[PDB]
């Protein structure tokens, strides 16, 4: 009765509400792509550093 | 012991009332002339309406209660008693409280029921008049008791009707169900 009147009233006046993806936008986090996809350094080249390194410690055993 | 009991703030003696003029048989007459002498209560509004204010004597209750069977006399015997009790007991603060609920005893007695039919407006006499058939109709109302039912004005109970009787409702009313919708739209 005053059940349908409401259900009839609601239902017909308003289907529409609102809705624009641009105003959700500022309300969610922006996608961007990764950085630095960056090769590994290169280093100790050389038997420069083993040469080094077998005189640079005196005690090679003791 | 004699029907309804109906335990109020000097209900009590109302019941009294009510249980000893059936004793004494004569109900009827004893609420006849508890009306007449609340109907000239009634009918001396000022200084006898305020004459139930309390900050008179117990001599000077006495002899407001003899003037007061004096005031209009030729009243039952057993409210001229009672009216003694009262005066008594010091309490007339519930005087034509007494006698409203005499009444109710009285007319439970006879056997009459009351209803209401609360609107925010008045209603149809087709209404009225189709309201009391359906329930003389049904067992609502048994029968050997009748049904003096009221529509009143409450513009609190907006559209639609409650009936009521017998501590039994229906209530379809358009703010009743306006309140169950908007809380299942505010669920």
């Amino acid at each position: 009765n005053v059940i349908q009147d409401l259900y009839l009233r609601e239902l017909k006046d308003t289907k529409l509400a609102p809705s624009t993806l641009q105003d959700a936008e500022g309300n969610v986090k922006p996608w961007n792509p990764p950085q630095k996809p960056n090769l590994p350094e290169l280093e100790l080249q050389g038997p420069e550093a083993l040469k080094a390194y077998t005189e640079q410690n005196v005690e090679t055993a003791h | 012991p004699p029907p309804v009991r109906l335990f109020g703030v000097e209900g009590t003696y109302a019941t009294a009332l009510y249980q000893a003029a059936a004793k004494n048989s004569s109900i009827d007459a004893a609420f006849q002339s508890l009306q007449k002498v609340e109907s000239t209560v009634k009918k001396n509004p000022k200084l006898g309406h305020l004459l139930l204010n309390p900050a008179l004597s117990l001599k000077d209750r006495n002899s407001v209660i003899d003037a007061i069977v004096e005031t209009h006399k030729n009243l039952d015997g057993y409210v001229v008693n009672l009216l003694k009790v009262l005066s008594e007991n010091n309490r007339l603060g519930c005087f034509e409280k007494i006698a409203s609920d005499f009444g109710v005893l009285n007319d439970a007695h006879n056997g009459l029921l009351k209803g209401t039919v609360t609107s925010a407006e008045p209603l149809d006499p087709k209404s009225f008049k189709r309201i009391e058939k359906a329930l003389s109709a049904s067992k609502l109302v048994g029968q050997g008791k009748s049904l003096k039912l009221e529509n009143v004005v409450k513009p609190e109970i907006k559209g639609g009707l409650i009936v009521e009787l017998g501590d039994k409702t229906v209530d379809l009313s358009i703010s009743t169900k306006i309140q169950k919708l908007n809380k299942v739209l505010e669920d």
